């Protein structure tokens, strides 16, 4: 539910974070997804796969568990099965 | 400043455009070639009752007037291109573009990118058009105005555009009526907002998911 | 054969297949760009109902798989390929692209011609959904085929493509049902005529006229 | 009502000949107009534009009226009412 222009590809919505750098997808039924980049430049999108994007989001969610809140941890599981199961 | 595009092996121009004036009529020969910088350019086949249709919506960073790559300035027009909003583009005489390339091929995939990416949004159209269900077809071309014109808003998407029930008719290929009657029973499933002609689509994902 | 195209930096392949078989489906990898060199492949998208919409019918040297161009082989397909009719054609994976261009720039003017008449191809087909009279989009479909496939013969052009009625459906966002009682005014009208699953269209530029 | 394939463009039709190369037209609603040579090579297609294929049948006409056959001629000028009245 943030929100972000790709310059081809037209509005995008945010998945997650990751730390920095965060992952973006198409607001039409989620066709691709982009690894996006910020710096005093600065905004740069690489895309990815939906098998390697779902990976993504999986090792945050790892990382959510071991290091994080509980609440981070349920927000971001949420996402992960609205957008991949 | 974008104008660091042109050379003097492409000496492009500005052109700016108030809304509703045409940038090229049918009949015109198929001299430039164009890359729309700000606003929304609307692409129409008008047939002899008057009766318009539209074939592209065009949004900033789209590459237009594609036929003169084919044929150049010796064919003709078939489409109408008319700013939709005020717009501002570049034009660039498709002579230009042989030499052009040779000098910098950085133009070359640039410009193989923007024509494939035309390529990719008028399938999505396809797919829109092709929907029987007519209330369908308007949700999926609503979700492609929130991906090319959207604005997030407190409410969900804005389709930052001004939309008459006619104007989407045409690229619907529906009725002015129908539109009508459709809009209000999205509205009625509080499915969208509108105000001052600009629908808001409130959760423009969740309603994509219903289409896949 | 035309493989002449082909070098060093542009390593393409010959692929054949079999009628009915999968060029790509959804969720590979958008490694590779196609030349389509004989027959018909037909790009579609599949719903979860398994209904099936045609985004493209696509001729003889329609280039195709242009999403590659955009994001290479890290993003997924959407589109079902498949050879409608034996088809052959020419594979490269995208990579080879910068490096061919750079050699044979000459390949980049090729590329933009062919990538600026699918855009005009896929617009026809949105002219031809835009027609509410289900009539005129099925004739408007037709007009396109014989533009595309079509064969002189002693009657006007026959649409060199055994279709059925489903396939047709499936193309102009209609029902197979409606398809046939379409098909069956037309022949009772003496507009076209039915063997062995090849539409013949009897004057294909005079009912153009009637579309203007 | 002769016919021929242009690689790009598909099905086009003959409107008429000139002295050996000849007008064709797209199939779909004439939106394009070739000049076509022919030749041991050989086939060649020039895109001219509507006014100018107009001009080029109709300096046809003035050389069939002068020069060839009335039936020639009333063919021709059907063409010409057909394509461009
Ligand atoms: O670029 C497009 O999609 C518009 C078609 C066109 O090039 C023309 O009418 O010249
Ligand atoms: O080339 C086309 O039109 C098909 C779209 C495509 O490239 C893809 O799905 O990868």
């Amino acid at each position: 539910e943030n929100y972000l222009n790709h310059p081809t590809f037209g509005l995008l919505y945010q998945i997650c974070s990751f730390g920095d750098k965060e992952l973006f997808a198409t607001l039409y039924a989620q066709r691709l997804f982009f690894l996006v980049a910020f710096d005093a430049r600065g905004t740069r999108f690489e895309p990815i796969g939906r098998n390697e994007a779902r990976m993504l989001v999986d090792n945050r969610l790892r990382q959510l568990r071991r290091d994080a809140s509980l609440q981070e941890y349920n927000q971001l599981q949420q996402v992960f099965k609205q957008t991949f199961l | 400043m974008f104008r660091e595009l042109g050379s003097g092996k492409l000496p492009l121009q500005i052109e700016q455009f108030e809304r509703g004036k045409t940038i090229f009529f049918p009949g015109d020969p198929a001299e430039r070639v164009y890359l729309l910088v700000k606003g929304a350019v609307k692409l129409s086949r008008v047939y002899e009752s008057g009766e318009e249709i539209t074939v592209a919506l065009l949004r900033e960073n789209s590459v237009f007037g594609v036929l003169s790559l084919l044929t150049g300035q010796r064919s003709d027009r078939f489409y109408h291109a008319v700013a939709f909003t005020p717009v501002q583009l570049f034009s660039v005489p498709i002579e230009f573009m042989q030499k052009a390339l040779i000098e910098r091929p950085e133009l070359a995939n640039v410009m193989l990118q923007g024509l494939s990416s035309r390529i990719l949004q008028t399938e999505m159209m396809i797919e829109t058009l092709a929907h029987r269900d007519m209330g369908s077809r308007l949700v999926s071309f609503l979700l492609i105005l929130c991906r090319d014109f959207g604005i997030p808003s407190p409410d969900g998407i804005t389709i930052d555009l001004k939309l008459s029930h006619q104007a989407i008719a045409e690229a619907i290929g529906s009725t002015r009526v129908t539109v009508t009657r459709l809009l209000g029973d999205l509205r009625e499933s509080k499915l969208i907002a509108i105000h001052k002609k600009r629908i808001t689509v409130f959760n423009p994902v969740a309603l994509s998911q219903q289409f896949s």
